[PDB]
């Protein structure tokens, strides 16, 4: 596996979404995209806004075709409205192919775009079950499979930078690499564990033990992916149904309850910070996911440090300090697997096997110490049961 | 923060 043009062709933050460049219309628009495993809608800014320093402009477009729908998709914070069409896609660090695709131009947004996070539009790279207005609606992702030789599969490498980011800076650093119908060996080490995909709608997992410090978190493990469990790179945090939340963050405040916390940091309100250099990693535990694997009875573990699950952050007073936001929240609507988590591994999303891989990311974020890792396999039992079903 | 979509809304 090697596809040189695709390495380095994103930019982000976990912080503000991944994004990549893509181009649009003829002739051709530039725009950023952000790249959104979440959600299943190719969507771009077709009219001004406040953080939009550009958009697309379908009146320039002598291929764009309206498709005369409107279009409303409402995401966890953020929802959007616009008008549906199609035009002729292409992405420059990407295979040299154009496609006919599904776009809506977004007309009407609210807490969507982000001030200066440099994107401009989203790439909903789920499955059509999720599409709105419905799943007749064939995703960016399909129809790129459909009229090209591509192959039905892509891999997400997102890199972490271990520090705050300007906007300069986010411009300037390289955010990762998406390949496109491929793998490429050089972005992981180690090898790739896959787990199956319960259902194509959301990349749904199960997972089916949790630990903190290698100590059992013993939870009916249905606990854990009530009512689904995905992997998401439009999400920042690690997110986690109620009950065990609040189970993780005990475990967590008693194994670095060498320091009491404000009560606002776990709830993410507030920050922490150390003086520079001087973060106290070490004291801060390792949380592993055991996923169901590919065999019966057969699963695998993936393992994030505390560089993964707090997040770096700027702080405006004194600056020549380390300060951090806590990157792990409550849901309740199931585990979201966000960037954090992925900022640790190369994630490949094999959709033509119905499968997603992990490997340790070559571009991941460690101390001298411990690193993050993918292990197997494990044997653990009776796993269909902790899928949970309406 | 990212939080990308709903079910339902
Ligand atoms: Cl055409």
């Amino acid at each position: 596996g090697s596809f040189v043009e695709m390495v380095d062709n994103l930019r982000g933050k976990s912080g503000q979404g991944y994004y990549v460049e893509m181009t649009v219309g003829s002739p051709p628009q530039t725009l950023n995209i952000l790249v959104d495993t979440g959600s299943s809608n190719f969507a771009v800014g077709a009219a001004p806004h406040p953080f939009l320093h550009r958009y697309y402009q379908r009146q320039l477009s002598s291929t764009y075709r309206d498709l005369r729908k409107g279009v409303y998709v409402p995401y966890t914070q953020g929802k959007w409205e616009g008008e549906l069409g199609t035009d002729l896609v292409s992405i420059p660090h990407g295979p040299n192919v154009t496609v006919r695709a599904n776009i809506a131009a977004i007309t009407e947004s609210d807490k969507f775009f982000i001030n200066g996070s440099n994107w401009e539009g989203i790439l909903g790279l789920a499955y059509a079950e999720i599409a709105r207005p419905d799943d007749s609606l064939e995703p960016f992702f399909d129809s790129l499979v459909k009229q090209t030789h591509v192959p039905n599969l892509f891999s997400l490498q997102l890199c972490g930078a271990g520090f705050p980011l300007n906007q300069s800076e986010v411009l300037a650093s390289v955010g990762g690499s998406m390949i496109i119908g491929g793998i490429d060996h050089s972005l992981y080490t180690g090898s790739l564990w896959y787990t199956p995909i319960r259902r194509e709608w959301y990349y749904e997992v199960i997972i089916v033990r949790v630990e903190i410090n290698g100590q059992d978190l013993k939870m009916d493990c249905k606990e854990y992916n009530y009512d689904k469990s995905i992997v998401d790179s439009g999400t920042t945090n690690l997110r986690l149904p109620k009950k065990v939340f609040e189970a993780a963050v005990k475990s967590i405040k008693a194994a670095s309850s060498t320091e009491k916390f404000p009560d606002g940091f776990w709830l993410g309100e507030q920050l922490v910070c150390w003086q520079a250099g001087t973060t106290p990693w070490n004291i801060f535990p390792v949380i592993s996911l055991y996923l169901m694997g590919e065999v019966t009875n057969q699963s695998f573990r993936i393992t994030i440090l505390p560089q993964q699950y707090l997040r770096p952050v700027e702080d405006v007073a004194t600056s020549q300090d380390d300060c951090y936001k806590f990157a792990i929240s409550q849901s309740s609507t199931g585990t979201v697997m966000g960037a954090v988590i992925m900022e640790g591994f190369y994630v490949v999303f094999d959709r033509a096997r119905k499968r997603i891989g992990f490997a340790v990311s070559a571009c991941h974020v460690h101390d001298e110490f411990r690193t993050a890792a993918v292990e197997g396999p494990f044997v653990t039992l009776d796993m269909e049961d902790c899928g949970y079903n309406i | 923060e990212v939080n990308x979509v709903a079910e339902x809304k």
